[PDB]
């Protein structure tokens, strides 16, 4: 069972996600993907060293 | 010194209108599918350090 964007783009509630929806293969399975309009990476969030 | 640029990668390039495009991609793909380009790169790059 698909949820969140992909959820509401598989069961056809919407016709077009435009939101910061990363591309994953997985997703490609269900849902189809334009050419990415900007990069990024995962990276890692702590506090700033007091 | 510092983190990537880009999100950029390497792909397999074929003449435009081969006939082995589409098979050598989809090679890929399964290969990517069964991890045997993660094997190969942890083969080379990280079970190589001294």
């Amino acid at each position: 069972i698909w949820n969140g964007m992909v959820g509401e783009l598989v069961y056809g509630k919407a016709d077009i996600a435009i939101a910061p929806l990363t591309i994953t293969l997985v997703r490609e399975e269900v849902i189809d993907f334009s050419k990415p309009f900007m990069s990024l990476g995962i990276s890692i969030m702590i506090k700033k060293p007091q | 010194v510092g983190g990537n640029l880009d999100s950029k990668g390497y792909g397999i390039a074929t003449p435009k209108g081969s006939s082995l495009g589409t098979p050598v991609n989809l090679a890929v793909l399964k290969l990517s599918e069964q991890g045997v380009l993660d094997k190969l790169k942890n083969k080379w790059w990280y079970d190589k350090g001294e």
